[PDB]
Formats: C-alpha cells, sequence, structure tokens
C-alpha cells in the first residue's frame, strides 16, 4: 500500500507537525505511547501510510524533524508526543538561521543535507511503495525558507516521480512577525514553482480571522491556529488510509486540480467550522456543508476568491453521505457562479467521499481550490520586495554567507511570471 | 590584472575632470608674511614593485587634494575630496 | 547550547554588572554561593542555564562573565561585597593608575600591557563553550577606559574571533547634563571603533532615565543603584530567548538580519514599560495594547530623543509573560495606522515580534513590582543623528579654541586622531540624512 | 620486579630528595619509622611496591636512596629530622670541605678518593634487584657537587652498567636570576658528561616555576620547600607506571622510544597542570581539555623557554587519575588544528598517552589539593637551544676576560677544557638548528 514521508522544517513546522501527529494519531486511535487501543479493526489497514510498525506491536510515524536546532529539541521531546517519535531522525545543527535565507541554503545547510538525507533514504527503503513527500514548512523565517527548500532540490533530484505536497504558511499583508520576510518569500516561491507537484498556500491572518468571525474563540492561541491546519492535512490523504465511494488519491487531486505545470498554488478550506458547547442551532447536512465551504470567510489562504475566477476545485467529502446531494449541490454552486469560475472549462469542481467521519463530527469536507485570486498574495509580495531591493537595503547580510545580486532578480522574475500567468485567467474571454 | 587597480581607476577619472594648472618655475611672490610650503616626493622606484597608487593629486599652486578609498552605506566605493588649501602647493 | 561572553568595561559597565548579575541569580535560583537550593525541592530542570552560567562538578556555578577597569577602587566592592565567591576570582583589576578620562591613557598606554591578560583569559573562557557565541560588552561613552580601552578590546576581538556576533550597551553623554568636561572628546574618539568592529551598539542615556523614575516611578531621588535596575531590565528580555521557552524566540543573530539594515546605521535605541510604582500596580489595566503604546510617546524613549522628527526603519518588539499571539497583531495594527509613528517607504514590513513567555521578576529592595506582561521595543530611527549633532556641536566648540588637547597627544595619540574622528561623524551623520529620505520618479 | 635506583647528588640533588621520598611515604602507607599500619587494616595487598623499598623481615621498609654532597651540613638534617630511622645509616657524607661551586673540585679532586664508596654502595645496592634498571639521578647544574661530582658518577656507571637508563633530573641555570657568578662555568663543563653518558635529562628552572609559585599558585613569597613538592609531584607521575596499574603504562624504556629522536638531543623540558590554590580549586571544571590546555601556554613551562619561536618533536602527556581515554583524543585533535602549536615535518604521530588512573595525593602542609586529574607533558622542543645560547653568551662573556679560571685550572683540571667544552655547545647548539628545518624539493 501507499505510503507518504513527513518532513518538517523551520520552527513553524514541528509545531504545526507536533499537533499534525496528534490529529493523525486520534484519528487511529493510538496512545502516546504508540500501542494500538483503537474502537474498530477498519483504522488499523493503513496504519502502513503513515506509521510503520515496531517490535512489540508499537507503531512510529516516519516524521524526519530537520527543524530541532536546540531551542525546540526539549519541547518537542518534552512536549505530548515527545515519546512516540524515532529519536534518531532528529536531525539538526547548532547555530540556527537567524531568520536567513542563505544561512539556510548556502552555509548551514550545505553541512545538514547530507546528515537529512542519509535518513531520507533510510525511510524510503523500509517502504514498500513510496509516493507521498509531506513537507510542513513555513515562508517568511529561516530553516523553513532555504533549507526547507534545499532539500526539496535534492529529494525531487534523487526522486523525479513522486508526489511533492508542502504546506507551506505565507506571509501577511498586515501581521508582520518578520522584518526580511519579502526576501524569504521570493527566493522560496523561485524554488517551489519549479520543485513541487501541489503547495498550499496558508495565511495566519485568514486564520486570525476563522477563530474570531466564526469560532468566536477569545484568545486563539497557536495552538489553535494549527489544529486548523492539521483539520485539512489529515483531510487530503483520508482517502488513503479509509475506504470510500470514490476514493481520490494525492495523485487524483493533483492531476485534476492542476491544469498547466506552474499554476498549483492552493488555497484550502474547511467545514464545518461552528463555535458551540453542545446546543448549536443548525443541521449537519450535505447543503449546510457548501455553502461554508466556499464562503470567502472560510478560506485559508487571505485572499477575496470573488475577485477571481475559480480554476477548479476539490471537495473532499467525508462521512456518509448520499451522491446525488453531492453532485447537485456541486452543480447548483457552479451555475449560480457562472463568472466566479472559469467558463472555458466543462466542469470545474471534483468530488471525493470517503466514508469514515472524524471522532467527534458526523460529516466533514475539505475545500482544496486552485483559483487566480491567489495573485493577490504574489502582487503583494511582489511590491514587498522591490520597494526593499531597489534600495538594495537588506542585502549585505546575504552577500556577505555566498550569493549574488543575479538571484534576486532571477527570483523576482520567476514570482512576476505566475501574476503574468494569473492576471490572464482571472481575465474573461 | 592588478588587485587593486579599481580605487585608482576613478583616480584616472578624476585627474581629467578639473583643469590642470600646476606651477612652473619664475612665477612672482607676493608678500606672505607667514608662508606654509608642502612639498611631494616622487615615486621612488620600490613602490612600483609593490603596486602603489599615486593618491596626492597637485592642481593648482595654491590646491592640494587627497583621495581616499572609502564606501557609501551600501558597499559602494567613492573618492573623497580632501580639498586644502597652501600657498605654495608644490608638485 | 547556545551562550554569551558578558565583558563588561570600566566603572559603567562593572556597576551595571553589579545589577545584572544580581538580576540573573534571582531568576534561576541561584544563590550569591553559586549554589541551587530551589531547584533541589522538586529534583528536576537545569534551570542554571548555559547560556550564562558554566558548572563545575561540586554544584557550584560559574558565571560567563570578565571585567575590567584599570583601577582596584571598582572592582574591590565585588571582591568584598555579597558576590565575593560568586564569581571566579581572575576579575582583572590591574591597573596602578586610573585612565583619567582621556582616550588616550586609554588605547594607547596603560590599556596596553594589561591587554594581554585580557585576551587571553577570554580565550580561556570561550574555549568551554560550544555552539552560538555573543559578547556582551557593557561600557559607557565619555569615560577612559569605558571609551579608550573598549577601543582596544574591539580590534583584538575583531580578529581572534571574525564575525561574531557583538552586541554592546553603551551609555551615551546626555546633551543637557555631562558629569565631565572632556565626556565630549571621548564620545567622539570612541566611534571609530564602534562603527567597524561592534555590530549593534545599544546606546541609552542618564537623563531619558531620569525623567522616568521621576515620573512613572514617582521616584523623586534615583540614585545610580535605581537606575542599573532598568538597565538591568533591558539586558535580560534582550537575552531571554536564549534562555526561556517562548512561542516566537529572537535569536542573538536573528537581531542582525533584521535591524541593521545597513552596515554603518546599528544605533537601536531601546526602550520599556516601566509604568509600576507599586501603587500605580493597581488603578491600571496594562494589557497587550496598552504597553505596546507606551512607545508611542517620547516621555518613555531611553534616550534623549525625539523620535517624531524623524523616520524609523526597523523595530524589534519583544515580549515577556503572559502575552496572547493574537493580542499583538491588534496592537500593531494601530500602530501602523498612526500618521505620526512615520516609516520609510523602503521597510514596508516593519516590525517583528519575539514573544517569551517568562514573566520578568522582581529584584527585592524596589522599586518596580510584579507586572504581568513586558515589551523592550529596539528601533534604529533616523532621529538619533540629532542626538549626534548636539555632540558633535560640543565637540566643534572647543576644538576651535585647542583646549584639552596637550593630555591626548602628549600621551602617545597623534593630534591628528581628532579630525580623523570628525570625518566619521560628519559622514555618518550624512548617512542618515540620505536613508529617511525617499526617493521620487 | 621493576625498579628504581635513586641517587641524589649534591645539595639541590639533596634537598629534592627530602621531598620526593616524603611523597612516596604517603602514597603508599608508610610511616617515617619504615612500618605500614595502613594496610594492615585491610590485611592484603603489597602496596610497599619494590620499585621504590626494600623490604626486610621484620616489615621495615627501606628505600633505593643514596646520596653523596661531600658536605655533612644537608645530610645531618636527615640524619636529625623525621626521616632519620627510615633510611639506610649509609647516606654518604664523607667531605670534609665542600665543593666551592667549581667543577674541578669536583670531577678531579675530592670527587676522587670518595667515590670508591659511592659505586661498592651501588653494587651493594643493585644486586637486590630482579628486573628493570634505572637511575634516577639528581642534581643541578651551576652547583660544584650536582655538576662536578655527578659527571665522575657518570662515567663510572657507564662502563659498570653498561646500556642501563638514566633519568637525571637537572635544574639549569636561569637566563636572568643567578645564585652565583661562577655557575655558567659549571653549566658548560657539566653537558660534556650529561651529552654522552645520561641518556635522558630532565632540564628545570627557578625562575620558570617562581611565577608559577605566584601566578596560579597565588603564594607572594615562595621558599624552596614550596618549589620542590612541585618537582616532586612531576617526579611521581614520571615514575608513576612502575608502581600503580593504569590503562596504558609507560615503562622508563618506553620513554627512550619516544621521547629521543637522535642520540644527542635528549632535553625534554617537563610541565605540569598546577592551577590548585586551593581556593581555585572550586570555580573551575579542570576537565581532559582543560588540563591538556595548560601546556599551549607559555607560562606554564617549567622552563624559562617560550615553545611558540620553535618546532615540537615528540611529546608524551602522561596522565593521572580519573582520566577516560575517549577525552583525551578530543584534547588531541584540538591541539594539531592549533597553528601556532607547530610541528616538524618529519614527525606526523605526535602524541603519546599514558593513562595512569592513580589520583596524585596531597602532601599535608600546603600548598595545593585534591584535584581529580593532572599530566606531566615531556615535550624536547627546539626552543631549549635559545635557551642554551643566553647560557654560552654568558660563558663568552666572561672567558675573553680570562676571569675565575685560575680556581679551575689550579685544582688538576687543565685550562684546554673550556674549549673542549664550548665547542660541544657550540656544535650542539648547531644540531637544533638543522633538525628543526624540513627538506625542500
Ligand atoms: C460535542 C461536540 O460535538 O463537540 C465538537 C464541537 O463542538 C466543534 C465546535 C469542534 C471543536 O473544535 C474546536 O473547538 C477547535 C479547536 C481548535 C482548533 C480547531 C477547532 C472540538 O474541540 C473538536 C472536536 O473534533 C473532533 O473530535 C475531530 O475528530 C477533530 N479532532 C481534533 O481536532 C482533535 C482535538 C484534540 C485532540 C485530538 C484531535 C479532527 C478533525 C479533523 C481531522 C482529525 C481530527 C469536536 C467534533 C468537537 C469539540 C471537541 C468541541 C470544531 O472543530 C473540529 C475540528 O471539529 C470547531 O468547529 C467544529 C465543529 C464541532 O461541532
Ligand atoms: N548608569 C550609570 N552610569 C554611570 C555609572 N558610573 C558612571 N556612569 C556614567 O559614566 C560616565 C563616566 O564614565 P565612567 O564609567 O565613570 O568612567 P571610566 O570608564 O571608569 O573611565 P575613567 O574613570 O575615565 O578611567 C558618566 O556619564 C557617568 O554618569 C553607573 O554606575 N551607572
Ligand atoms: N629547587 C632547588 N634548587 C636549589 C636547592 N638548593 C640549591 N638550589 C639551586 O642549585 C644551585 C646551586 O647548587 P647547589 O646544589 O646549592 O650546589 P652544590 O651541588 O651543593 O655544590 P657546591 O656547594 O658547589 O659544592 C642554584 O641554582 C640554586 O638555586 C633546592 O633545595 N631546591
Ligand atoms: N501557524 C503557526 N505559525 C507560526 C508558528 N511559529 C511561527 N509561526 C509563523 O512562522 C513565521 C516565522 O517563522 P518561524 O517558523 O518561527 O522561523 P524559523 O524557525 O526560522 O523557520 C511567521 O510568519 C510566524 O507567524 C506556529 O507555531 N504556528
Ligand atoms: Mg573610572
Ligand atoms: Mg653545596
Amino acid at each position: 500500500m501507499r505510503e507518504i514521508v513527513h518532513i518538517q522544517a523551520g520552527q513553524c513546522g514541528n509545531q504545526i507537525g507536533a499537533k499534525f501527529w496528534e490529529v493523525i494519531s486520534d484519528e487511529h486511535g493510538i496512545d502516546p505511547t504508540g500501542s494500538y487501543h483503537g474502537d474498530s479493526d477498519l483504522q488499523l489497514e493503513r496504519i502502513n501510510v503513515y506509521y510503520n510498525e515496531a517490535t512489540g506491536n508499537k507503531y512510529v510515524p516516519r516524521a524526519i524533524l530537520v527543524d530541532l536546532e536546540p531551542g525546540t529539541m526539549d519541547s518537542v521531546r518534552s512536549g505530548p508526543f515527545g515519546q512516540i517519535f524515532r529519536p534518531d531522525n532528529f536531525v539538526f545543527g547548532q547555530s540556527g538561521a537567524g531568520n536567513n535565507w542563505a544561512k539556510g541554503h548556502y552555509t548551514e545547510g550545505a553541512e545538514l543535507v547530507d546528515s537529512v538525507l542519509d535518513v531520507v533514504r533510510k525511510e524510503s527503503e523500509s517502504c514498500d511503495c513510496l509516493q507521498g513527500f509531506q513537507l510542513t514548512h513555513s515562508l517568511g523565517g529561516g530553516t523553513g525558507s532555504g533549507m526547507g527548500t534545499l532539500l526539496i532540490s535534492k529529494i525531487r533530484e534523487e526522486y523525479p516521480d513522486r508526489i511533492m505536497n508542502t504546506f507551506s504558511v505565507m506571509p501577511s499583508p498586515k501581521v508582520s512577525d518578520t522584518v526580511v520576510e519579502p526576501y524569504n518569500a521570493t527566493l522560496s516561491v523561485h524554488q517551489l514553482v519549479e520543485n513541487t507537484d501541489e503547495t498550499y498556500c496558508i495565511d495566519n491572518e485568514a486564520l486570525y480571522d476563522i477563530c474570531f468571525r466564526t469560532l468566536k474563540l477569545t484568545t486563539p492561541t497557536y495552538g489553535d491556529l494549527n489544529h486548523l491546519v492539521s483539520a485539512t492535512m489529515s483531510g487530503v490523504t483520508t482517502c488513503l488510509r479509509f475506504p470510500g465511494q470514490l476514493n481520490a488519491d494525492l495523485r487524483k487531486l493533483a492531476v485534476n486540480m492542476v491544469p498547466f505545470p506552474r499554476l498549483h498554488f492552493f488555497m484550502p478550506g474547511f467545514a464545518p467550522l461552528t463555535s458551540r458547547g453542545s446546543q448549536q442551532y443548525r443541521a449537519l447536512t450535505v447543503p449546510e456543508l457548501t455553502q461554508q465551504m466556499f464562503d470567502s470567510k472560510n478560506m485559508m489562504a487571505a485572499c477575496d476568491p470573488r475577485h477571481g475566477r475559480y480554476l477548479t476545485v476539490a471537495a473532499i467529502f467525508r462521512g456518509r453521505m448520499s451522491m446525488k446531494e453531492v453532485d447537485e449541490q456541486m452543480l447548483n454552486v457552479q451555475n449560480k457562479n457562472s463568472s466566479y469560475f472559469v467558463e472555458w472549462i466543462p466542469n470545474n469542481v471534483k468530488t471525493a467521499v470517503c466514508d469514515i467521519p472524524p471522532r467527534g463530527l458526523k460529516m466533514s469536507a475539505t475545500f482544496i481550490g486552485n483559483s487566480t485570486a491567489i495573485q493577490e498574495l504574489f502582487k503583494r509580495i511582489s511590491e514587498q520586495f522591490t520597494a526593499m531591493f531597489r534600495r538594495k537595503a537588506f542585502l549585505h547580510w546575504y552577500t556577505g554567507e555566498g550569493m549574488d545580486e543575479m538571484e534576486f532578480t532571477e527570483a523576482e522574475s520567476n514570482m512576476n511570471d505566475l501574476v503574468s500567468e494569473y492576471q490572464q485567467y482571472q481575465d474573461a474571454t | 590584472g592588478n588587485p587593486n587597480w579599481e580605487t585608482a581607476q576613478m583616480i584616472r577619472e578624476y585627474q581629467s575632470t578639473l583643469e590642470f594648472v600646476p606651477l612652473l618655475d619664475g612665477q612672482a611672490v607676493d608678500d606672505h608674511q607667514i608662508t606654509v610650503c608642502v612639498r611631494k616626493r616622487p615615486i621612488s622606484r620600490k613602490e612600483v614593485n609593490r603596486k602603489e597608487i599615486d593618491v596626492i593629486s597637485v592642481p593648482r599652486k595654491d590646491m592640494l587634494i587627497v583621495h581616499e578609498p572609502r564606501s557609501k552605506v551600501d558597499l559602494t566605493k567613492f573618492l573623497e575630496n580632501h580639498k586644502f588649501r597652501f600657498d605654495y602647493a608644490f608638485n | 547550547m547556545r551562550e554569551c561572553i558578558s565583558i563588561h568595561v570600566g566603572q559603567a559597565g562593572v556597576q551595571i554588572g553589579n545589577a545584572c548579575w544580581e538580576l540573573y541569580c534571582l531568576e534561576h535560583g541561584i544563590q550569591p554561593d553559586g549554589q541551587m537550593p530551589s531547584d533541589k525541592t522538586i529534583g528536576g530542570g537545569d534551570d542554571s542555564f548555559n547560556t550564562f552560567f558554566s558548572e563545575t562538578g561540586a554544584g557550584k556555578h560559574v558565571p560567563r562573565a570578565v571585567f575590567v577597569d584599570l583601577e582596584p577602587t571598582v572592582i574591590d566592592e565585588v571582591r568584598t561585597g555579597t558576590y565575593r565567591q560568586l564569581f571566579h576570582p581572575e576579575q582583572l583589576i590591574t591597573g596602578k593608575e586610573d585612565a583619567a578620562n582621556n582616550y588616550a591613557r586609554g588605547h594607547y598606554t596603560i590599556g596596553k600591557e594589561i591587554i594581554d591578560l585580557v585576551l587571553d583569559r577570554i580565550r580561556k573562557l570561550a574555549d568551554q563553550c560550544t555552539g552560538l557565541q555573543g559578547f556582551l560588552v557593557f561600557h559607557s561613552f565619555g569615560g577612559g577606559t569605558g571609551s579608550g580601552f573598549t577601543s582596544l578590546l574591539m580590534e583584538r576581538l575583531s580578529v581572534d574571533y571574525g564575525k561574531k556576533s557583538k552586541l554592546e550597551f553603551s551609555i551615551y553623554p546626555a546633551p543637557q547634563v555631562s558629569t565631565a568636561v572632556v565626556e565630549p572628546y571621548n564620545s567622539i574618539l570612541t566611534t571609530h571603533t564602534t562603527l567597524e568592529h561592534s555590530d549593534c551598539a545599544f546606546m541609552v542615556d542618564n537623563e531619558a532615565i531620569y525623567d522616568i523614575c521621576r515620573r512613572n516611578l514617582d521616584i523623586e531621588r534615583p540614585t545610580y543603584t535605581n537606575l542599573n535596575r532598568l538597565i538591568s531590565q533591558i539586558v535580560s528580555s534582550i537575552t531571554a530567548s536564549l534562555r526561556f521557552d517562548g512561542a516566537l524566540n529572537v535569536d542573538l543573530t536573528e537581531f542582525q538580519t533584521n535591524l541593521v539594515p545597513y552596515p554603518r546605521i546599528h544605533f537601536p535605541l531601546a526602550t520599556y514599560a516601566p509604568v509600576i510604582s507599586a501603587e500605580k500596580a493597581y488603578h491600571e489595566q496594562l494589557s497587550v495594547a496598552e504597553i505596546t503604546n507606551a512607545c508611542f510617546e517620547p516621555a518613555n524613549q531611553m534616550v534623549k530623543c525625539d523620535p517624531r522628527h524623524g523616520k524609523y526603519m526597523a523595530c524589534c518588539l519583544l515580549y515577556r509573560g503572559d502575552v496572547v499571539p493574537k493580542d499583538v497583531n491588534a496592537a500593531i495594527a494601530t500602530i501602523k495606522t498612526k500618521r505620526s509613528i512615520q516609516f520609510v517607504d523602503w521597510c514596508p514590513t516593519g516590525f517583528k515580534v519575539g514573544i517569551n513567555y517568562q514573566p520578568p521578576t522582581v529584584v527585592p529592595g524596589g522599586d518596580l513590582a510584579k507586572v504581568q506582561r513586558a515589551v523592550c521595543m529596539l528601533s534604529n530611527t533616523t532621529a538619533i543623528a540629532e542626538a549626534w549633532a548636539r555632540l558633535d556641536h560640543k565637540f566643534d566648540l572647543m576644538y576651535a579654541k585647542r583646549a584639552f588637547v596637550h593630555w591626548y597627544v602628549g600621551e602617545g595619540m597623534e593630534e591628528g586622531e581628532f579630525s580623523e574622528a570628525r570625518e566619521d561623524m560628519a559622514a555618518l551623520e550624512k548617512d542618515y540624512e540620505e536613508v529617511g529620505v525617499d526617493s521620487v520618479e
């Protein structure tokens, strides 16, 4: 069966990843010690996907952790699930990146990529057949932007035929937690156009919006932004792990969802998101999930979807459903929104229906959509970039680590060609 | 070829910018109760075997200009125009 | 493990080192005789973190500190006080005479022949550490050893260590109140090696902290004990991410990447939120939007410097304690709306938030008390250029009269050194006039 | 069982023998009256090892020591002190007059007719031992009997014993401080038989141990009691592998194989790690990487000699106590990285580690205390050649004036002996100029 390797780079990466392997564990019914104590027998058939076996009935995730520069080491180890990862996988060095790209890709990345890929190959050959290389990294930072895209330059090189999904947390128009941030996005999108099959554009503002405009949370901590990301991360590989009525791999999505090989920057949604105790004033049905998925205040990429045409979308439904209400709710949205889609594609939406819900819910979904409205996430950075680069503002912390000025103009030429190949299909014809 | 040629490259460009009117022997002498003499020695033989850049420009008979390799705040090299007036500026 | 080497220099540097190491010993639990009887009750945790404390096998803890002052009078307070047995007994005194307030006795006369003990002691101290280094230098401008001897200590540590980060925390001469008449001579000669070697120079001042100790703290007679604790609270939350467990930690290398646009404009003008009294510890909410708005008014800058007459370039909000990361962005979109808080065109990102969540502790003996959160904003503005022009003017007013200068050139230094230090500060002030002005098309 | 014969000569040799045999009696448990009441409590173990101690049937123990000084004044301290009844009562005094600081009274006049008691006493002492022999000679250069009488004792023991290893531990005249004005004459005449007969000559000095007793030990007034204990700690860990149970023992024949490249460059310049105070016995980790790096700085060499102005040839790190053999190689790959610690081309191996794991003990009465490990590095460098040129220069400055020489030639010695000892030291200094210089192709 089909098996996935999960890689975690940048300090944003394992913080999502530590919450990621808690959602996966409770979805399979697996304790902190890896002992299976699940309810049914239906969740052992694809433990093989994420958890390879161990000696006595214990399960270990195939989780490489590149990002444990030692400030994060003894919190992930001294966490809820520090007794579940294999301790040889904790690959790191000393003197972390420093919110620097060139100290992730050229200087400290080159003296660590050999120690990572010696564990990547030891986790590939313990598998029957691989397809998946999930990389949870973030743009903007250090390790997650230079070293996160150094491995994709190497892992795609040693595996030219694997589906490479990178759940890439992106910068924001207002929330600026990094001063150098328009450099670590331009230099990393230049790598993630060439070297990935799909990559999910997630922002913190549209995660800050849902925890206030929809979930009504008083103080959304960083755990409650990762608990929303991870509910999508276990929503793309649901049909891999669980039986269904219309299955969808990580490749039936990434053949349908992508028209042209550069147009693979996705915005993920999730439903049902709502705020309650145990008294909520609604009814979980198939037309109830549909309106919330397509709603412009339940994206995650923090762009306005009604500014552009959706190229094609994928609605990975879960739970027990009826396929007529699935195929007819996906029809009426496409007709009411005839300008909001691309006219010159026959049917835009595809459907994927699994048969096992989450633990507490009755039904759920995942809106993965490829839109031209993500032109706004790349135009804002390319305006912030050429403002900093015109003065040659922060460049002596990068050219003092080995780079050249003629790699900066290479990176802005590539991002400006995505905006050209998004403004085209946003226009009508 | 030479490693330090660039600093001297702007020096060779500055020597065509202004008008060279140097000091020739046989000019008139004014009163000048307090004189200040400044003499430049010629280039020795050890200096050309060491890659030496002449940085002492003598444009007038009362003015002498010295250049200095500096940089901007964008690591961009330029020449500072140290402008001195003597009485008596010699070649 | 990541670590720092705290090198205090001068009397200003050692007097601040009385209270920086008084604060560290109380947070981690270390008594004034090296032991840790606090964590022996629980029985776990390595809280005497190896950032600041070497550990020996007998349970005693030794700091990473070395300090040189060329006068026995200052360090003999340390060698007889409460912190006698804590430090290693190589606290380098050996000065048969004080510097006498000049840069020439100083960089040349008696700073040489004592520096041979200094560099070898750092090499005996740096080679016990694996990982990050950073030299936390402590001195003052204007003095003799804080200006002269630091200048010799930088050009001899930018060669034996190369590219290591050097955070030096200088006390700058105030434009109105000066405790020496030759202090404008020393604080222009020390810039020629602060600009070149030390990558990041935190300037604070004595008059701008006098007003904070009178207005907010409501202390009518603040001695030097009560000023050095406020610098100690700042220095703690600069190097707090190297120790404690935060939600967004900021390493000492992450300062260099963010705070410093150009290699010669590294002067970032620290602040704090010290509105504790502690009578006014009640009567006041002190939320995230409250303590972030303390940097708005120019009555809370630590330097006598008006930020409203200049741009900003890059800021670094560093929090402590019970901070939720959502409340921060409410207190930042507010600041980017206010039109007198003025940025440049070429930095649209602005800020950077480091949320450590260990609360700042209280030194017993006054003068503030237990607040639940704090902030140490670090922002290199363009406004520091007018803080230097009120010091180049003090230099130029007594350089035409050739005052005080026979004790500078009659100690080995040439008289041409002064105009070499003027042509930097004239050109370094010229750099701030270009960076703040945007380009038009 | 392997054993040594410790032959002290002179007043310097006997005064060191006061404290070398004070140290041995405390490690093994032997009281100053021969008994062993320490191991009688346990009831087992032969710890009064036969390396240094002959055992008689009545439980008493007798050392392997004989010492000759040609003056009763020194040995009458031993014959009336605390160690009166310990030694055998043949401590050879018999000198009706002191040597009076010359080599000619000396090798010729009164050293002869007393040597007949000496060699027969060694034969009565060497024929009680089966196995390894080694003559631990103790003298000083510069003196009369330490230079003259040792020179007669070497050419009369290189014939009756042949090829036995002779470790002689000479105190060398300091280049700046000399306690005699004729000491440059004696320390050039004693080289003509040290070079030929004694296979390995450990040179130490008095000025370089004065600085160690002032800087590290922090003793302001070090008498000769406190200097001879530091040589005694060195001499213990030279002959420690012959007694105690180690993980890599180094025999006295293993010195000759390793330390000595050529038959005439045997001068290896011992060191130690005496940074105990014992106030500074705290405040300091003293790991394997710490005590191995004590040999880096030239402020811890036992000879006034700068190793940075010369190559090394071969070193011999000899450890004591709680040493793990893994930690050693970390402290050696470090040293082979440092570019001022300079080797020759023709010795790429470098080092040799002898790990004994018995800790060095503490003589009660000061001045250091119980450290957990130690090191006695023995390294013949090229730098000892500049320590001799500052002694040939003292010889040549008063050889042109024909000073002091009528008391040398008027005691049997010919005046041609001086230039025969100059043509060695000129040619022996010439040997160190060739060995340090590598060959090019
Ligand atoms: C009584 C009842 O029905 O309670 C629900 C509930 O009230 C609501 C509000 C839940 C609740 O979720 C949140 O409040 C929340 C907190 C942080 C981040 C994201 C969400 C719930 O906590 C979450 C919890 O979710 C699950 O049990 C899923 O299996 C979910 N699990 C986790 O995220 C998880 C949490 C802790 C430990 C381990 C796993 C999941 C979703 C996708 C993929 C895998 C797992 C559910 C249904 C509920 C509560 C308990 C109140 C909601 O969320 C989810 C993920 O279901 C929020 O909006 C939905 C709608 C639910 O009805
Ligand atoms: N905040 C603070 N400032 C101090 C302290 N001691 C001195 N200063 C200031 O430092 C400046 C004087 O420099 P000092 O550090 O006293 O001088 P020094 O470094 O010992 O140099 P010399 O005495 O000249 O050899 C003045 O501006 C003082 O106000 C202190 O303990 N705290
Ligand atoms: N370390 C140490 N050095 C000593 C001692 N006694 C003498 N010296 C040194 O030895 C040298 C003098 O030689 P001595 O041993 O005193 O002379 P001697 O061998 O008795 O010879 P004569 O008296 O000349 O017959 C000087 O350099 C002294 O400093 C001692 O007990 N310890
Ligand atoms: N969702 C989420 N975002 C984070 C987390 N930690 C940091 N970030 C974001 O990640 C970016 C900073 O990069 P970070 O991962 O901390 O830097 P790195 O360690 O150099 O990769 C900013 O946009 C932060 O808002 C986290 O735990 N969750
Ligand atoms: Mg002073
Ligand atoms: Mg004598």
